[PDB]
């Protein structure tokens, strides 16, 4: 989707732009934000040679899954818990991305409406 | 295996081919049912899809239309 | 409609000659007068080529640098190196989001 | 393929060919047998409705209209028999056909095998050699002074004559040579 | 796709060699019972081609469709991919229906 | 292997069989030398239908110029024998 | 009658395809490319007396 | 290098003193021996050439040409003895003498140290070829072909001679070593422009360049089989060798005088490849193929890069072998049916299967199938042209397509389909013809195995 | 040559020619391994319009 | 009634759709008979030599020789310099040359001008 | 797609005959791509190669 | 080998769709004189055929039974 129809048929001024995003400071609405942390060091991720696109914030679960797969080679059905954990961490990452998109949309629409209201008040 | 023409009648069928066909159809259906029982998440999805409309502004940190 | 008697007669004669020729095309019993161990397959088709290739790679291709290049093995935390004996430390005390 | 063509086709021949083509393309359109039988009976009724028209001008006009209708309503992908000129096996075995005169160039060692076959081949060659001149003389007598007017050939008439120009027709390689 | 495409072509070739080198589906009739093993193999192959769950073609085609659905991509390409994956089931249905169901239509010399 | 070696007797049997299934022809009145035009009282379209039935029976197409001339079952049997190189 | 040639032809195509797939440089990949192209040309026109096969 | 020259001048009296029924055997055996002796010249240095004496020298560019010439002479002898059976003994000896003289002239031509001696031998090669074409050719057109062969050459080569002597009046020498070491740039004047044209046009005609090629189809169709073999295989390469030698004194003028010749070469490559698609004569197809390949070599020599020179050498050798083989293949069918029309004898694979295999291999090599040296030369020239200008890959690409088409067309027209019914005099292939095709084809793949022997001095 | 009758006993069955008849100037263009001019179920410049 | 089919150069008119065949006259029949007679005479002449036991070789076809000679050796004698011939020759033999010359000259001038300014990214461009 | 194809194939059992639409013609003859691109470019190329390049 | 044709008097259009076709042609005054020739395609062992959904579920019963038995065993195998 509905967001596509909202942007491409409705008002695109209040709709987020996926290419240019976020347009607000990360600490704008929040008083203090915790810096997102990492569990895998660059060196370990290099020796693991994951990929350049698999080196996201959920790399540690992938590293453990790969280690178990190598250890449990002949039994290719024993690597289920860690695969589930990696899937869960990726799902959390996607949920955070959805939260960022919703934050940007709400901030954009609220800011534009508030500026329009301020201009209308000053024009009266 | 010698089978002669029939001329407007049903062809002669040996038991082996029907046995093989039925066994392989049955094993395909068994595999499908077993895998659906044990790997349902691959068809119905694993994790719930959240609705962004039900997220409060406290966690999204948007100012209450004042500042 | 139909054939003419000349056409019918010619077809009959040609058909007779053609059937005679086709009959002559048949073979008498003596016509082809010809004038005057188990697992050896796996030895002469698998073992010998692999021996030759192993020789050629081990002692001729390897003799020159950068001819056989393998990508380095993956290293995971908790591993021990075969040569140096060095062990790789664990991974930064997981948050354990159980 | 076997019969000599004529100078032109008659109106009855054109109507019969149109009937055959229409039935075949209707069968192509109607896949199932009962449906084909139903609409084939309908088409036969449509064809024999105007069977008794004495005016040839109107008959040719109806033939023209039927041809136009058939061209418009033809199947873009009609059914073709596998060995018909459009089929998937039309000229499949032409590469296995070898002329008989090739056997004349075989080595004597090759001809040492199959002795009886080559004895029969010698008999056939002698028959052809003896009959050639009589075939030539028969062709000359039968033909009109102003050259032949059709591709038809006369048959044998005399005691032990053979139909002129028979060798290459009788000694065809085969339909499935190899 | 190598697996089930090659096996589908072998099943078609078995049918063609059975009915005297005939390839048109308009002249192939009821082969469900005349050719049981060929029927079973072709049914399985058509199911795998159409992305039936937990078969061979499922593990690649299903992931491909889900990957094109969640990408910053051309919308026309996505629509054409969806219409094509419908037409895949369409033509598999056509093959099965015309070749293996109904009454015989091949020449009577069986 | 492949198809059995079609023989003249089989061809005649099949031709007579397909002819005896036609409703416009009496089975008993039919002989191998029966004429379609004179003996049987059929028209040209009936001959065309019989020719198409022959083609469907034997799975190959008879050209029209060769098809019009065939008038009796013996002619059909001979034509199919010559087209298929049957000598026995 | 020429089934041996056919099997030989099938094997040559397989060899050329392995050459294509395992190539590490562009010249060897081109060798495999043109090899499978030529083998496809030869096998499509298996019945060389038929005009449509050559076309 | 008199160890190669003198044995040919000894072939002369040996042929003229042999028995009436041993001329072919003796000539073939001793020409094969001379080729084996000449094989030793491939041992070339990396810095300079083999300077045997004040008059003869051998480089890495001319050594493969000598080896190809010495290898081609026995092939010409084997191809000629079929249609020369009814000739008298004296005329057969004269034919063998003409071939021997042509080989001797070419051998000295490819190794001359001075430009004037090279010109003299390069012009002396005309007489045996003209005599062969105009005397032992089959049809009445041969005479006209001979004229077209002769004057087309001379009208381009006579000015060069003047230029040559003028150079010796200015630089003081015409030896290739002194010329290379004492080279100076050519200024921008009309005099220097016309000197460039005088030095270039002779070799341009000999290639031949498009628009100057009208003599080639006549000469290569009307000449006997050995004449066609020697014209396509070696005589076209004289122009390329000479242009490579002479371009050392023409810089930097070439940098802008190569434009019209480059455009003519590329567009005529396309045009002749297109002509080959609609040809009713089988020999003319091979002749126009030769024109296209030589146009490629002209482009390579004109752009003047090491890669283009290497590709030009490889393509010269490969095309010589390929065109000789194709001419022999066409000549076998002509000897069988006595007519050159392509659609006359069809479906020959059914009657001559091994000859069908030879046709297939020759056609595959013609369309540059990897990894043959044909493709090596073509691809090197293509890369050099792409470096010269990125747009060239369009035209070359078109040619790379069209060539293949007509190649396969020829094959499918002659070997596939159904045999002509009324042609019944097609006898099984002799051992002589099969040996001829095998001796044409095996060296091609052998050189494919070791491609550095034909890549020239720039390797 | 594709348009010629395929059921006639041509002297050259592959080329669909007879001995002695005049040969088209562009025969090698029309050898039926090549450009075909046979009629189509849908007329030209209607297939062109649909495809474009 | 039904939509009309209009033939083209590469999709000709069907024989059964030709108006000129449905309106026949006796002179048309005479012409058809003459054509059939000519064809039958040629066929008989060919077949006499085709079936001859003593014939060994190739039956010469004057039609093939005429076709090849017309396509090859009869072209120049029947050539006249006309405005159409001259215009087509000049166009098809000169225009492509100058077009390609302009294209390549412009491309090379742009490349050289970029080279002089020192901005062509010739890094690792060792082989030429 | 399964359901729609099955319905359209079951329709063929009815005793009805209708002339095809233009969409069916487009689909059956491969968008007319072989009918146009295998006749126009080949004809123009061969005609130009004989008339202009050769003659 | 050495097989003879079956008799021609057993092929009948009664009880087949050919009867329906003859019925509709009768109301129009027409006739179908070729029905017995196509009667063989409906007469013998080709009398009945499965549906598309029936074809898709060819061996569903045996496979389902085996799956049910396997699930029952697995449910009573974890009790170790
Ligand atoms: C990888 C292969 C390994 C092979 C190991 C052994 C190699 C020996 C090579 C010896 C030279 C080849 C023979 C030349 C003369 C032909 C012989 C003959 O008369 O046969 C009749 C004889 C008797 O048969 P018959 O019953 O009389 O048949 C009647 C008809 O003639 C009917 O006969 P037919 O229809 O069977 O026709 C014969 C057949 C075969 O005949 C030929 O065509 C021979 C020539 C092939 C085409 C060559 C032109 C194109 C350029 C190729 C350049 C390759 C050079 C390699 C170095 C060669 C050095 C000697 O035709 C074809 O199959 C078409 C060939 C298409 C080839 C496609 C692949 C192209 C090249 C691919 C890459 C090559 C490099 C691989 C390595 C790359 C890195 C991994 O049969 C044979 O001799 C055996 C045939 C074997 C076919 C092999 C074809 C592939 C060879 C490619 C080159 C091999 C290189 C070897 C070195 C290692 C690499
Ligand atoms: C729920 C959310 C999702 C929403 C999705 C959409 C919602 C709607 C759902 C369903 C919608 C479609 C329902 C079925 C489709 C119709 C099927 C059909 O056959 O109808 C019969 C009818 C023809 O049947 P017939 O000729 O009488 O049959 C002959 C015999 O039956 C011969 O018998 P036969 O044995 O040879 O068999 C014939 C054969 C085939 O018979 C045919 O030849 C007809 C071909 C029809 C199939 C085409 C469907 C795909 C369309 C793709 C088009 C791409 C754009 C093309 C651009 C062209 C530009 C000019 O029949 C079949 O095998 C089955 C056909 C297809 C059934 C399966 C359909 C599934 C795919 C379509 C639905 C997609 C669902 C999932 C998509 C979800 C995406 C979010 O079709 C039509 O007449 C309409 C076709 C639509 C063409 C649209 C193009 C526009 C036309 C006018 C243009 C005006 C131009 C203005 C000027 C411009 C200036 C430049
Ligand atoms: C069938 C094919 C046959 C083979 C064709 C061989 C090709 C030969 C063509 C020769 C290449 C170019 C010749 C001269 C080089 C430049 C040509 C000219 O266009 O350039 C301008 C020349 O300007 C004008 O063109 C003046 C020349 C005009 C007279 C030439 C005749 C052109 C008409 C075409 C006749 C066709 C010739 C071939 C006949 C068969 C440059 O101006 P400018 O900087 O001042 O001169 C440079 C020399 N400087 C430095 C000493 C001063
Ligand atoms: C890059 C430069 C060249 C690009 C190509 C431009 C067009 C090339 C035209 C080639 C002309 C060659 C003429 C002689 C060829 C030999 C004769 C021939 O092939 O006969 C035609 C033969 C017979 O037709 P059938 O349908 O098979 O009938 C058989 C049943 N009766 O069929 C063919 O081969 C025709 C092939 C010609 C195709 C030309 C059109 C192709 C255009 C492609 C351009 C699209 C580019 C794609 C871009 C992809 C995105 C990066
Ligand atoms: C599937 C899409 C294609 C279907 C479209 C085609 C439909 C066309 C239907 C209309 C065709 C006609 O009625 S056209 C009817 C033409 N009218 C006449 O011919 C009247 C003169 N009678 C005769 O010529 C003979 O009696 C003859 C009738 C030949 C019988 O021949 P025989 O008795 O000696 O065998």
């Amino acid at each position: 989707g509905a967001h596509l129809a909202r942007r491409y048929l409705g008002d695109a001024s209040k709709e987020p732009d996926p290419l240019r995003m976020p347009t607000f400071p990360p600490d704008y609405g929040f008083p203090e934000r915790k810096e997102r942390e990492m569990v895998a060091t660059q060196q370990e991720m290099n020796d693991a040679q994951l990929m350049l696109q698999q080196r996201d914030y959920c790399a540690h679960y992938l590293i453990q899954l790969l280690k178990c797969k190598r250890d449990s080679f002949p039994n290719f059905l024993a690597c289920k818990h860690e695969q589930h954990d990696w899937d869960y961490c990726e799902h959390l990452d996607y949920v955070k991305r959805m939260k960022e998109f919703e934050r940007e949309r709400r901030l954009l629409q609220r800011k534009k409406r508030r500026e329009q209201r301020e201009a209308e008040m000053a024009r009266g | 295996v010698h089978i002669e023409p029939r001329y407007r009648q049903f062809p002669q069928l040996t038991r082996s081919q029907l046995i093989q066909a039925e066994f392989f159809s049955a094993t395909m259906w068994f595999w499908i049912l077993w895998r659906f029982w044990h790997d349902s998440d691959a068809v119905l999805g694993h994790f719930p899809y959240p609705d962004p409309s039900q997220w409060t502004d406290e966690e999204l940190g948007i100012l209450p239309d004042d500042e | 409609s139909g054939y003419t008697p000349d056409e019918k007669l010619r077809l009959q004669q040609l058909r007779e000659l053609r059937r005679r020729w086709l009959k002559d095309q048949e073979l008498s019993p003596r016509e082809p007068v010809l004038p005057p161990r188990h697992s050896i397959f796996a030895v002469t088709h698998v073992l010998i080529p692999v021996w030759i290739i192993h020789y050629y790679l081990k002692y001729h291709v390897t003799a020159k640098p950068y001819t056989v290049v393998e990508r380095k093995p993956r290293i995971f935390p908790g591993d021990t190196i075969l040569e140096t004996g060095e062990v790789i430390p664990l991974m930064k005390e997981f948050p354990d989001q159980h | 393929a076997f019969s000599a063509p004529a100078a032109y086709l008659t109106h009855q021949q054109k109507v019969l060919r149109l009937y055959k083509r229409a039935l075949r393309h209707l069968e192509s359109w109607c896949v199932h047998r009962d449906k084909y039988r139903y609409f084939a009976c309908l088409m036969r009724a449509r064809f024999d409705e105007h069977k008794n028209e004495k005016d040839m001008v109107k008959a040719t006009q109806l033939l023209r209209q039927a041809e136009e209708e058939f061209w418009y309503g033809q199947h873009p992908q009609p059914y073709i028999f596998p060995e018909s000129p459009g089929g998937t096996s039309y000229e499949r075995y032409e590469c296995y056909k070898v002329p008989e005169w090739c056997l004349d160039d075989w080595h004597p060692s090759e001809k040492a095998m199959y002795p009886d076959y080559f004895a029969k081949r010698e008999q056939w060659k002698r028959l052809r050699r003896e009959s050639w001149e009589r075939e030539v003389k028969q062709l000359q007598e039968e033909t009109p002074p102003g050259g032949p007017r059709t591709e038809a050939l006369p048959p044998a008439r005399k005691e032990g004559d053979l139909p002129p120009l028979w060798w290459h027709i009788v000694t065809r390689p085969r339909e499935r040579p190899m | 796709h190598a697996f089930f495409k090659a096996m589908l072509f072998m099943c078609s070739g078995s049918i063609i060699h059975s009915l005297n080198d005939e390839q048109d589906i308009r002249k192939m009739g009821g082969l469900y019972k005349a050719m049981p093993f060929t029927t079973t193999a072709l049914i399985i192959g058509s199911l795998a081609l159409t992305g039936m769950p937990y078969l061979t073609g499922f593990y690649s085609k299903d992931l491909i469709i889900e990957a094109v659905n969640m990408s910053y991509t051309n919308a026309w390409a996505l629509l054409m991919t969806l219409i094509a994956t419908s037409l895949t089931a369409a033509y598999s249905t056509r093959i099965i229906f015309f070749a293996f169901l109904g009454k015989p239509r091949f020449p009577p010399l069986v | 292997s492949d198809a059995p070696p079609l023989t003249l007797e089989a061809i005649k049997d099949r031709v007579l069989y397909v002819l005896k299934l036609y409703d416009k022809i009496d089975p008993e009145k039919l002989s191998v030398n029966s004429h379609f035009m004179k003996d049987l009282g059929l028209d040209s379209l009936d001959q065309v239908e019989i020719i198409m039935a022959m083609e469907d029976e034997f799975g190959f197409e008879i050209p029209d110029i060769d098809a019009e001339k065939l008038m009796c079952p013996q002619e059909i049997v001979d034509y199919i024998a010559d087209k298929k190189d049957v000598y026995e | 009658p020429f089934i041996n040639r056919f099997f030989k032809y099938l094997l040559l195509f397989l060899i050329t395809m392995m050459i294509l797939v395992t190539a590490n440089n562009l010249f060897q990949l081109f060798i495999g490319w043109e090899g499978v192209g030529i083998m496809s040309f030869l096998l499509i026109g298996w019945w060389h007396g038929r005009t449509d096969a050559n076309t | 290098m008199l160890k190669i020259i003198i044995p040919t001048t000894m072939l002369l009296p040996m042929t003229w003193m042999s028995k009436h029924n041993m001329i072919w055997i003796n000539a073939t055996v001793h020409s094969l021996l001379i080729s084996l002796i000449s094989l030793s010249l491939l041992n070339q240095l990396g810095e300079n050439s083999l300077n045997f004496s004040l008059t003869f020298f051998s480089d890495s560019l001319s050594a493969p040409l000598l080896v190809l010439t010495t290898w081609l002479l026995p092939l010409m002898l084997m191809a000629s003895q079929s249609h020369l059976s009814k000739e008298t003994t004296t005329r057969k000896k004269l034919y063998i003498t003409m071939l021997i003289l042509l080989q001797l002239f070419l051998i000295m031509t490819f190794t001359a140290t001075e430009l004037i001696l090279f010109y003299i031998l390069f012009e002396a090669t005309l007489v045996p070829t003209l005599i062969i074409i105009t005397r032992w050719g089959n049809q009445t057109e041969r005479l006209n072909a001979g004229l077209y062969f002769l004057f087309y050459t001379l009208a381009g080569s006579l000015p060069l001679l003047v230029a040559l002597v003028y150079i010796q009046n200015t630089t003081g020498s015409l030896n290739f070593l002194i010329i290379h070491y004492w080279s100076h740039p050519l200024s921008n004047s009309w005099s220097n422009i016309f000197m460039w044209l005088a030095c270039i046009m002779a070799f341009m005609v000999k290639m031949p360049l498009y628009g100057l090629h009208l003599w080639l189809p006549k000469a290569h169709v009307e000449a006997p089989i050995a004449g066609s073999m020697v014209l396509a295989a070696v005589l076209l390469k004289l122009g390329g060798y000479g242009m490579m030698r002479i371009t050392t004194i023409l810089n930097p003028l070439t940098n802008y005088m190569a434009y019209p010749f480059l455009m003519l070469s590329m567009w005529g490559m396309i045009m002749t490849s297109s002509i080959c698609l609609r040809q009713t004569d089988l020999k003319s197809l091979i002749a126009y193929s030769s024109v296209s390949h030589m146009a490629l070599v002209i482009v390579a020599i004109m752009i003047q890069t090491p890669w283009s020179f290497m590709g030009a050498t490889a393509l010269m050798i490969a095309h010589g072998l390929t065109s000789s083989m194709l001419f022999c293949l066409a000549n076998t069918n002509y000897e069988r049916v006595h007519s050159r029309t392509m659609i006359l004898a069809r479906g020959l694979q059914t009657l001559l299967p091994l000859m069908a295999t030879w046709w297939l291999v020759a056609s595959l090599t013609n369309l540059a199938l990897p990894p043959s040296i044909n493709l090596i030369g073509e691809l090197f020239i293509i890369t050099a042209s792409f470096s010269w200008s990125n747009i060239t890959i369009i035209l070359m690409g078109m040619n790379m397509m069209i060539t293949a088409l007509y190649s396969l067309y020829m094959l499918i027209t002659t070997q596939r389909g159904k045999y002509t019914h009324h042609i019944n005099n097609i006898k099984p292939s002799f051992t002589r013809e099969n040996a001829l095709m095998a001796l044409h084809i095996l060296p091609l793949l052998l050189l494919t195995l070791n491609p550095k022997m034909i890549l020239g001095p720039l390797y | 040559q594709q348009e010629r009758d395929p059921w006639y006993d041509w002297d050259h069955p592959d080329l669909r020619l007879n001995w002695g008849e005049p040969i088209h100037w562009d025969l090698d263009m029309y050898i039926r391994n090549r450009v075909d001019t046979s009629p189509t179920p849908v007329s030209w410049n209607t297939m062109c319009k649909h495809l474009f | 009634s039904f939509p009309k089919y209009k033939p083209s150069r590469l999709a000709t008119l069907p024989a059964t759709l030709d108006p000129a065949e449905y309106d026949i006259s006796p002179e048309t029949r005479k012409a058809q008979a003459e054509r059939l007679a000519i064809r039958s005479r040629l066929k008989r002449e060919y077949l006499l030599q085709y079936n001859d036991p003593n014939r060994l070789g190739v039956i010469e076809d004057p039609a093939l020789i005429r076709w090849t000679y017309a396509r090859s050796a009869n072209i120049y004698p029947n050539f006249r310099p006309t405005p159409k011939t001259s215009l087509l020759g000049a166009l098809f033999g000169i225009g492509p040359l100058f077009f390609w010359y302009y294209v390549f000259k412009t491309d090379r001038d742009k490349k050289e001008k970029l080279i002089q300014e020192g901005k062509l990214d010739q890094t690792f461009n060792i082989s030429y | 797609g399964f359901m729609l194809a099955l319905e359209l194939n079951n329709t063929t059992y009815y005793l009805k005959f209708k002339y095809p639409s233009q969409t069916y013609k487009f689909s059956n003859m491969l968008g007319y791509y072989p009918s146009i691109m295998h006749r126009l470019p080949t004809y123009h190329n061969l005609s130009m190669s004989q008339k202009s390049a050769s003659s | 080998s050495k097989m003879e044709l079956p008799d021609y008097k057993q092929w009948k259009i009664e009880g087949t769709p050919l009867e329906t076709v003859q019925e509709k042609l009768a109301a129009r005054g027409l006739r179908d004189p070729w029905g017995r020739n196509e009667a063989w395609r409906y007469s013998g062992g080709f009398a009945n055929n499965v549906s598309f959904v029936g074809a898709l579920l060819k061996g569903f019963k045996w496979g389902f039974a085996a799956f049910v038995v396997a699930v029952g065993a697995e449910y009573y195998l974890e009790s170790q």
